Formats: C-alpha cells, structure tokens, sequence
C-alpha cells in the first residue's frame, strides 16, 4: 500500500499542541517524525513527543465490546452491547428523571467528541451533570480568571512573551511540564529580556532565570499582596488603564495595605519584594506565566500594572491537559453550553431549544465529579465515563471503588483495559489520537487539526460514531452527523465565536485562536483586545487576605 | 555520457520542463529510472502544504513524480537517516534518492557504519546554496519584505539574493544583508562548503547555464559510471535532451563554487571566534548544555548516531533522573561524533531548548579535521578510530619531536 | 585546602610493572596519583577520561608500553590516537589540554615512572583547581 508516508498531527500529552508527522507504513504507525512547517514548535518536540508513537499499536489495546454477565467479560457485539446500554439508560431514565444519571469525558479527547458528548447528555435526557478532568486536575483557576477579565483563557499566545522586557514565571515548572512553552523563556533569555523566577524550588526553568525567589509554599497570597502594596506605595501603578478599565481599586488599597512586613508568612526578605514589584512595575512590557484566589491574585497583578490588552504583555497559566480547554470550550461543563455560553440564561438556552429542536434545557447547575462520585448512589445511577480512569485518578482510591461498586449500570469506553474498567457493565472500545479525526484546542486558544493515520485496532470505533450510534438506538434527532467536520458545522452553528473556525481554515498549519466570530477573521490571539469581558467592559480586581491553612 | 562530461539537460516532456526549477532534469532521470526499472522505488521532496513545507516521500507510481519538480528551499530536512530507520537501509530494494550535499555525505557517513547499501542506493546530487528554515522564512517576508507570506507563489537563493515571486510583482534583498539582520539560510549552511555533490552520482545545478538556456536546461556533472548509465539510458529512452556544456559556462561554474568557499570560510571565522576561547568558552557550552531536557532528538536526527542504545543512556555515565543534566551528556556526542560531523544542522534545529549543538560540534570537526586529514562524507574512507595504523601514529609522535603526548601538538 | 586530584590508568605490562619496580627500589615520589591498572591502554576508552575530567580530576594520566613494545601487538597505537583526540577536545571546549598526558613507560623505567610522577604533580599544582568544579553549581 504505503511505504513511509508522513502524516501531520497534533501531540495529545499537553496543552502546548505541538505538530508532528507520524510516519505510517503498511497501515502500521512505525515513528514520529518533526514538522519544521509549524509555527508553535518548529519541528522540535519533547521526549513525550518523540515517543508519543509507541502506545498506538500495543496488543493490549481494547478491540470488541465486552459485556460482564455474571462476572469476568465476555467478548459482545456492537448491536448487543449497544442495545444493552440503550435499554438500561432508558430505564434508568423513566425511573428517576435527568438527576439519576451522570456524564464525564476526559481531556484527552478531541473537540467533535466533547461536543457529542455533551449534545448526547443534554439533548436527550435533560441533565447538566456533564464534567470532565479539569475539576480534579490542578487548576480550577480557570474560574478565578474569568472573575478578574472575563475569559478564563490565557490572555495571550505564547511567542508573545517574546515581545516582553520581564517574564515573570510564578511558581511554574514550565521546563518538565509544558517543555515547548518553556523554550520561549530560552529564546528570551538568549534575546536578553529580564526574567523573574518565583517557584518554591530551585526548578530547572528557574535556572534560566536572573532572578529567583524562594517563598514558604502556600503562601502566594501574601506575596503578590506585598508587591501590590509596594507597587501602589509607591504610585508606579498605571493611572489611566486603573481609571479607564479596572474597577475595585480601593478594595484593592484596604486589602494590600496589611502586607508591608509579609516576611513571617512568606519567606522573601524586603528588600527582595521591593526588587521584584519595582521591576515588574517599571517594565512597560511584562507578561506573568502561571502554573483560585491565587490566579486572582495575579490577575491583581496585571490590572494593577496595566499589563493585559497588548503584544508582549498579559497572563499566560497553563494548562496541562492536551484538549482541557477544547473540552471546557465545547461544553462539558454543567453550566456552560459551548463557547462559555450559560445555562442561567434564558436567552441562550432558548437558542439552544431552537438549534436542537428539543424542548425545556435543565437550566440547573449540574454536578462536577467530585459530586456525582460522592453522590453516586444516593440518587445518581448510571453513569458514563467517556475516558477516565477515576479509581487511580481520584484521591481516595478505595472510595472511588466503593461508590462506583454502589452504582447500577457504569459504562466505560476507553482504548485499554484499565482498572475502572472491572466496574463496569459495559466497556465499549475507543480509538487514540491516531485513529481519530478531530481537533485539539491549545492553552493558547489555538484550535489544532488532528489526522488520520491508521484504522481503529479490530472492531474499536471512534466515539462520535459510538455517541451516533446509541442515540439511533435510543431515538435521538440530531445525531445523524456522519464526520468529525459535520460534527464541527453543528457546533459552529450553535456558538456565536468559533463561527469563524471553518476546516478549510484549519488546514491552515497555524490554527485558529478561539475568538473567531466571522468567517473573515483571522482570529484573535491577544485577548482583552481594548475591552473586558465582563458586565460594564471592565476588569474587577479583588481583595484576598492570606489564609493560614 | 561517461564520469566526468558536463552536460546541459532538459526534459523532453514540456509540462516536467515548465515544472522544473531549471529544465527539468532531476524529475525526468527519477520518473525514466522508476519507469524503466532501474529502481523500485524513488525518495524525493514534494510540497505537502504551501512552498514553505516540505515532506518527503516515496514514490512507486511513475505518474506521481511530475508533483515532486521544483526545488524546495525551505527544506532542511536530510534524507539518509530516514531510509535506514523505516526503509530497512535500502537492503533489499533499490532507491533512487534526489539529495543536497549535505545529504550525500550523510549517505557516505552511513554506508562507512554500514547502516545503507549504497550499491543499491541511486543518488541524484543537486547544488546547494543554502536552506532556510520555513518558520524563519516566514518572518523575513512578514517583516523585511513586507508582504504576507501566504502571497508568494515561489521563493529561491539566486545570485546571493532572496528573490520570492508574489502577486504584484517580484522581490529581492542580499541574503548577506539578512543574514546580518538576524534571517536568512542556517547557520550551518553559512558554514558549508560542499557546494557540488561531487561524490553522488550526478551533480545538477543552475550554475554554468548561460546564454539561451539561461531558464532552461540544468548542468549536469556526471560523478559515477552508474549515473553516466542513469544518463544514457535516459537520453537513448529520449526522456531527455543534451548537449555538450559551454566552456564559459563551466568557467564561471567553477568562480562561484570558489566565491561560496570563502564565503563559507569567512562564516567559520566569525562563528568559531564568537564562541570564545579558553574558560569563557567552557562557561559558553557548560551553561548552554546545561538546558538539556534529554529529549534524544539530537541523537535520533544525527547521522552519525548509528547506536542501538546511546551510551548517554547507560547509567553508569548518566543519571536517570536527574534533569538539569550533566555535561557528560554533550562530551558523549562531542567524543563520538566530532570527528566526522557533516555540519547538516539536524541536532542544532530540532532541540527544543536552542542549544547551538551543531555550532559546538562543527568547531571541534574542523580541527579534528585539520589535525588527522580526515574529511567526512566523502568516500568510504573508515573512521579514524575504525583504522588506526602502526606508521601514521609512529609519524604523529616522532612530529611531536617529544617522547609523550603532552606538548608541541598545536600552533 | 585544595590538594590536586590526579588519576592515572595504567596498563599491566610495562607502566604497572614499572611502578611496582620503582616500588621496589624505593624510588619516592609525591603521593598525589592514584591509579586505576587496566589490561593494555588499549582498553581506555575516551569515554573514562571525559568521565574524569567531568567529576573533577585536576588531570589525568594514561600511562603505556613503548610504540613496539604493547604486550597485545598493537593495542597502544588505538591508545595513541584516542588521547590525540581528547587532547584536542578539552582545547576546544576550553579546558586547559595540559591537564592530560599519556606517557610511555618501559617495564624497567622505574626511575622514569617516578619523574613522571613528580612532573605530573608539578604541572597540575602549577595548573590549579579544575574549572569544572565551580563551573557547575
Ligand atoms: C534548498 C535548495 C537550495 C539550492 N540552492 C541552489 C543554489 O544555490 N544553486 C544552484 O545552482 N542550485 C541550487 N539548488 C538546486 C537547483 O534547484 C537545481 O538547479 C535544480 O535541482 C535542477 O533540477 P531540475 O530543475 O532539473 O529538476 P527539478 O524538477 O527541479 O528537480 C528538483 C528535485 O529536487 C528535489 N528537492 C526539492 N527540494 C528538495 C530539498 N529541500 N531537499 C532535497 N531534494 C529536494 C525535488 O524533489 C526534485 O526531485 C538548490 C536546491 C535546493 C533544494
Ligand atoms: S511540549 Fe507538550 S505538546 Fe509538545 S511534544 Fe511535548 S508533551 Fe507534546
Ligand atoms: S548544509 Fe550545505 S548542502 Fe546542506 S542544505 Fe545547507 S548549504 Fe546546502
Ligand atoms: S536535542 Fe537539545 S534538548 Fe534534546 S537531548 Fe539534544 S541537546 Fe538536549
Ligand atoms: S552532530 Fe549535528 S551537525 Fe554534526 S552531523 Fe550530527 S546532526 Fe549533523
Ligand atoms: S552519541 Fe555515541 S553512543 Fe550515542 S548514538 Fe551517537 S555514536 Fe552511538
Ligand atoms: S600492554 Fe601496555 S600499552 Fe598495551
């Protein structure tokens, strides 16, 4: 057939979205090969990258439908296991109503699979308690963020932080985590640009620093509001973005004006503070790389500084998950719908009734996986997990176990045979990254095109076609959505931002950034462009006092 | 015709003729040797995407060459490495493979570590001045030529200046001048100086075409018996035209050659000088080695780096886990390699943290090079630790004039 | 509070058996060298010096049998052009390449073996610590 044809893709193992071409023999991914022509890495990838082959055609991969009668798994098929999960759904369903089921993907997935998935848990039975990884990962700073702007995006892309005078890591291991986003700091430290490391430990990204400062660990807070009291002692704060955008600042005065002797709490001696908040504060061009109040704080920071809506400036905290924030994007959060859209909402809500030709949306806050795992026999039963591994994922092992053991009809698909997997009922098999045709969404808002190199193992399919199938089986209108580009055209429809984001555009090596409202909009790297996005237009900064834990 | 003539070649097939850089020579010899089964298969460059992205490819179909004509100059991609690794080293097939110099000494380099089977393999050797990284490419016609880089239809290094063809009109700036600005072609192609694959089978060029043909024919140098067969064959088959080159035409073919030697030299110079001397420059490659994250692409991509396990593997020489990595990682490929480094730039371009690895490993080569009189890629000449000989280590210590190896060893 | 650290590899039959002899005849010399007594010097690897060299050594020595003299045919003639090499290495990453020496030292040159010794000592002491120590951190 093919001898050594190069495929290009998107790394799935962080949130930078790398470009890499995998090399495809005989049907058979045989290596990973650079791709000079992207702009996000050029051709260079992390050791992940370089090996991110392997996993791909291992025999463990899952290959048929297994079904648990009666104890170990025996080998089903695609029609008896699926009306299996359709029957038991809908009982599940006609007993107890939208709140006795329970939804979660993970973040591995791409973003035609997340919308589905979420179109399945809303469009059909009416339940927000859709969720993904992003609760139990790191950060939930995404919802801080959205406090202090409006978008709890990155505010900026990452060969930004080119264009900066003082890169100011904080608290980030942005060299292990994120390798290709740290080699932005390497640049700027080559192109001579002040750099400020801030972590607890002598990390190897803070070795690139010129200056690094150690504090006590939990103790962000009362650091950033002792560079904030400095900051505003002695008036190097930004008069017109304070006046003109930024709302809160005396809030900000009373709240920071307790932390001029912070050394008991943090570490950092006066004159060190003094150092760091001077240089920030002086530096026209400086852009903060984070890795909830703690976010807030740094949003405190920029606002402060007059930091956020220009090249070479703004807030950068990063993510960690490959399509974390395609995930959060599509909508498979309990109160968005896509696009950041609220369910609270009325007006959307309407429109969502009137894309998906289905009646009376929840419009209630659903419940995130810690919720449903601890209420996951009181009255949630059934549950589907589109690829977690919650037994070792979750803190607690043995709790997750006892609760998922209370549970009537789980249902698992994943590429391999996990430990959730002995719990389930039905285990439906699923493709990986190289099997897939979707997209990925970067930290930086870049919308990425995944590729299809090889075929699915055996008889493992791909989950829109999985999510399409069921719903044919239950008597859902609107699955009949045959490609991951009609799954895209229907989620475009829905969203009023991402309507920009055709496939002819994808195609394009450089992607597309997430605020693309037009069809001729080149898309919109730099966020906050001269307005916020919050209810008057204007940033909020808040007041946090330190919490001794 | 026969190891040694200068030709001027065009193809027959006027739509290959217009396809080609110059006169479509390189495509008519690969689609007359697929097609007349000479080789089973043929390894070229064609665009995947836009001029700025080049991806290699394999091509069995004679039907699917005509879209490998043109020359790509943002490739900087090197061939040989990946016919060994996913071509099984071209062991049991024959190739035909179109290769720069650097990819030709990268074939040689190889064949002596017995990695490929250069009976088998063809090598079709173009003349290269130098390849930009498209990334770069990119930026430069973004900022310096002040156009959208999406607008160029085609892009070469031409009389040492960077002509793009965009919609309007055309452009031109001395690739010097960029280069002084921060652009233009890698660094190791500023090093370069194998010019002329010489060594491959045939060398085709756009230097030494004057006169009439200016646009139209390519200069063909015939290096090898199999390549003047290649020609023959194909001129007999009447895939393609010759005729005898001008003597003029050879002349100035040699001038540039020679002006791309010092210009190469003078590169050498303000690279090896920049790097420092003595302890400032064990404070340049210690402080530059020790942003190492081990991701092994220098190793991977390297030539020369032919070993099942690298001994940076091994923990005996490298600590597991420990990241900010020692600089034994770098003495390992420095001990390794040094001595036959083709300059191709594949460890400096695809390190994830920008170290100047090639720059480094270039500067000890040319040394290496000048102390042992060993120039790599070249010919099947073993490596000078493959083949130690009694007489020449008598000579290096009688040279020395001293009963040790300890001083009176360099100027 | 800084004492030189020299380490030499020294082949068995001809620099093993002239150390023992100067041993013997009690020949004295500085205690500044310890050594490591590999078959032939063919055996030294480049990959040993560099080790060295990166842990610390103020200077190395790689000790043999005379040219026609290698109890295995030729097995010094591989040692020869492996230490040319590494002496222009370390002048090229910028260590001093008087740090290292390779010496050729007969079975019955004990008296050389000592002067070796105390030359060796000299040229390290007039060297000083080794830049890799601090260069580090
Ligand atoms: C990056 C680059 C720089 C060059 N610089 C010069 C120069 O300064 N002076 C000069 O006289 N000639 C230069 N050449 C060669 C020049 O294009 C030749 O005149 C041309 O190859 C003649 O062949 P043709 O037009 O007859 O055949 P063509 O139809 O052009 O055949 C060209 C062949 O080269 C292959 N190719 C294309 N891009 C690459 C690449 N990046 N790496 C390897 N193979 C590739 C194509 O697949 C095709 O088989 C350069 C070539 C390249 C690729
Ligand atoms: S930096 Fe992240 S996305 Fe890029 S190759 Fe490494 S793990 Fe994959
Ligand atoms: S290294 Fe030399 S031969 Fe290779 S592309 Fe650069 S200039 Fe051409
Ligand atoms: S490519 Fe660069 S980062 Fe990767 S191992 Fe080599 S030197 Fe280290
Ligand atoms: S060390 Fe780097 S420049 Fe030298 S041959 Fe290997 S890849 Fe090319
Ligand atoms: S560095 Fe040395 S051991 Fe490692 S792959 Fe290259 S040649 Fe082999
Ligand atoms: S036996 Fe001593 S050098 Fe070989």
């Amino acid at each position: 057939s093919e001898i050594m044809k190069y495929v290009a893709t998107t790394c799935p193992y962080c949130g930078v979205g790398c470009t890499l071409n995998l090399v495809v023999s005989n049907g058979k991914v045989v290596g990973v090969e650079p791709n000079q022509r992207s702009p996000i890495n050029e051709g260079k990838l992390c050791p992940k990258g370089v090996t991110c082959w392997e996993h791909i055609h291992s025999p463990d991969r899952l290959t048929t439908p297994l079904i648990k009668k009666d104890g170990k798994f025996i080998e089903a098929s695609w029609d008896e296991a699926l009306d299996l999960v359709a029957k038991n759904l809908k009982v599940i369903y006609d007993k107890h109503g939208p709140k006795g089921l329970g939804f979660q993907t993970s973040c591995r997935t791409v973003n035609e699979d997340c919308y589905i998935f979420q179109k399945f848990a809303r469009v059909g039975f009416k339940t927000n308690n859709v969720d993904n990884c992003a609760r139990i990962c790191h950060g939930p700073s995404v919802a801080g963020l959205s406090l202090s702007f409006g978008s709890g995006a990155a505010t900026n892309g990452f060969e930004d932080a080119l264009n900066a005078d003082l890169i100011l890591i904080w608290g980030s291991n942005a060299v292990e985590a994120h390798p290709l986003a740290g080699r932005r700091i390497a640049q700027a430290k080559k192109k001579g640009i002040q750099i400020i490391a801030v972590d607890p430990r002598y990390t190897m990204t803070a070795r690139l620093a010129d200056t690094y400062v150690r504090f006590n660990p939990s103790t962000h807070i009362a650091l950033a509001n002792s560079m904030m009291y400095w900051i505003i002692k002695e008036g190097l704060e930004d008069k017109k973005f304070i006046q003109d955008r930024v709302n809160g600042f005396e809030d900000l005065k009373k709240t920071v004006e307790n932390y001029a002797d912070a050394e008991a709490i943090h570490g950092v001696p006066l004159d060190v503070v003094k150092d760091i908040a001077f240089r920030y504060a002086k530096a026209k061009n400086a852009v903060i790389i984070y890795c909830t109040d703690n976010v807030r704080s740094m949003g405190n920071l920029a606002l402060l500084t007059g930091n956020v809506g220009r090249e070479g400036v703004g807030v950068n905290p990063l993510r960690g998950q490959n399509n974390v924030q395609g995930a959060c994007d599509m909508g498979a959060y309990p109160n968005v719908y896509s696009g950041y859209q609220k369910c609270e909402v009325a007006e959307n809500r309407a429109k969502m009734e009137k894309a998906w030709s289905v009646t009376n949306l929840p419009d209630w806050y659903g419940a995130t996986l810690t919720e449903q795992i601890n209420q996951c026999g009181d009255e949630i039963k059934g549950m589907y997990i589109l690829g977690l591994n919650p037994v070792v994922t979750y803190p607690s092992s043995n709790h997750v176990k006892a609760q998922l053991e209370k549970l009537d009809f789980l249902v698992v698909q994943d590429i391999f045979f996990t430990e959730t997997c002995q719990y389930a009922d039905v285990i439906l098999p699923g493709a990986c990254f190289a099997e897939k045709d979707g997209t990925f969404t970067s930290g930086e808002r870049r919308i990425n095109r995944v590729r299809k190199a090889v075929n699915p193992p055996g008889q493992a399919k791909e989950d829109i076609h999985i999510i399409s199938e069921l719903a044919a089986k239950m008597g859902f209108k609107g699955f009949e959505l045959p490609t991951a580009k009609d799954v895209w055209d229907d989620m475009r429809a829905v969203t009023p931002s991402m309507f920009g984001a055709t496939y002819e555009k994808l195609e394009r090596p450089e992607g597309i950034c997430w605020p693309c409202p037009t069809e001729e909009h080149p898309g919109t790297p730099i966020l906050h462009r001269e307005k916020f996005a919050t209810a008057d237009g204007k940033g909020n900064l808040f007041g946090i006092d330190y919490r001794p834990p | 015709a026969a190891k040694g003539d200068m030709l001027y070649a065009w193809a027959k097939d006027a739509e290959i003729q217009k396809k080609g850089e110059c006169g479509g020579a390189v495509t008519a010899l690969l689609k007359h040797a697929l097609e007349t089964k000479m080789v089973d298969a043929v390894v070229a460059i064609k665009k995947g995407k836009d001029l700025y992205d080049a991806v290699p490819t394999v091509i069995t179909n004679p039907e699917d060459i005509i879209q490998t004509a043109g020359s790509l100059h943002c490739g900087t991609l090197l061939i040989p490495k990946l016919i060994k690794k996913y071509l099984n080293g071209a062991k049991d097939m024959k190739l035909a493979v179109t290769c720069k110099g650097c990819d030709a000494m990268a074939f040689y380099e190889l064949a002596k570590r017995n990695q490929i089977n250069l009976d088998n393999i063809i090598m079709i050797g173009v003349n290269c001045g130098g390849s930009v990284s498209p990334v770069t490419a990119r930026k430069m016609i973004s900022n310096k030529f002040g156009v959208d880089p999406d607008t160029v239809h085609k892009e070469e290094i031409d009389k040492g200046q960077f002509i793009i063809e965009y919609e309007g009109g055309h452009k031109g700036i001395k690739i010097d001048e960029l280069e002084e600005e921060g652009y233009g072609r890698r660094s190791n192609c500023r090093r370069c100086k194998m010019k002329i694959p010489r060594q491959a089978d045939i060398a085709a060029g756009n230097w030494g075409v004057i006169g009439d043909k200016a646009g139209k024919a390519t200069f063909l140098e015939i290096c090898s018996e199999k390549g003047a067969n290649l020609v023959n064959s194909a001129q007999s088959k009447g895939a393609l035209e010759i005729s005898p080159a001008d003597p003029k035409g050879i002349d100035i073919r040699a001038k540039v050659e020679k002006a791309m030697f010092n210009l190469g030299d003078e590169w050498r110079h303000r690279d090896f000088e920049g790097m420092g001397k003595g302890k400032d420059r064990l404070k340049l490659m210690m402080s530059e080695s020790s942003k190492c994250i081990k991701c092994y692409a220098c190793v991977e991509a390297c030539p020369i780096c032919y070993c099942i396990e690298c001994s940076t593997k091994k923990p005996w020489y490298i600590a597991p886990g420990v990241l900010p990595t020692s600089f034994m990682f770098h003495l390992i490929r420095f001990a390794h390699v040094s001595d036959s480094c083709i300059n191709c730039g594949q460890c400096e371009e695809l390190c994830p943290m920008e170290i100047p690895n090639a720059l480094f490993m270039h500067s000890q080569q040319v040394e290496i090079e000048k102390m042992f009189g060993h120039i790599p890629g070249q010919d099947m000449t073993p490596p000078i630790h493959a083949f130690v000989e009694e007489k020449a280590e008598r000579a290096r210590l009688d040279a020395t004039g001293t009963d040790s190896i300890y001083t009176n060893i360099f100027t | 509070d800084w004492k030189p650290q020299i380490l030499a590899i020294i082949c068995n039959w001809c620099s093993y058996a002239g150390a023992d002899l100067a041993g013997g005849a009690r020949i004295q010399y500085p205690p500044t060298v310890r050594a490591i007594r590999v078959m032939c010097t063919g055996r030294v690897d480049m990959l040993f010096i560099l080790k060295a060299f990166v842990e610390g050594a103020d200077g190395v020595l790689v000790s043999g049998c005379h040219f026609g003299d290698c109890h295995y045919l030729e097995g010094n003639y591989k040692a020869a052009k492996r230490m040319f090499m590494i002496k222009n290495l370390l002048r090229n990453i910028g260590l001093d390449d008087r740090r290292f020496r390779m010496t050729f030292v007969s079975a019955s040159e004990g008296a050389k073996w000592g002067m070796v010794m105390e030359d060796v000592t000299n040229t390290i002491k007039e060297l000083g610590p080794s830049p890799i120590k601090e260069f580090k951190k």
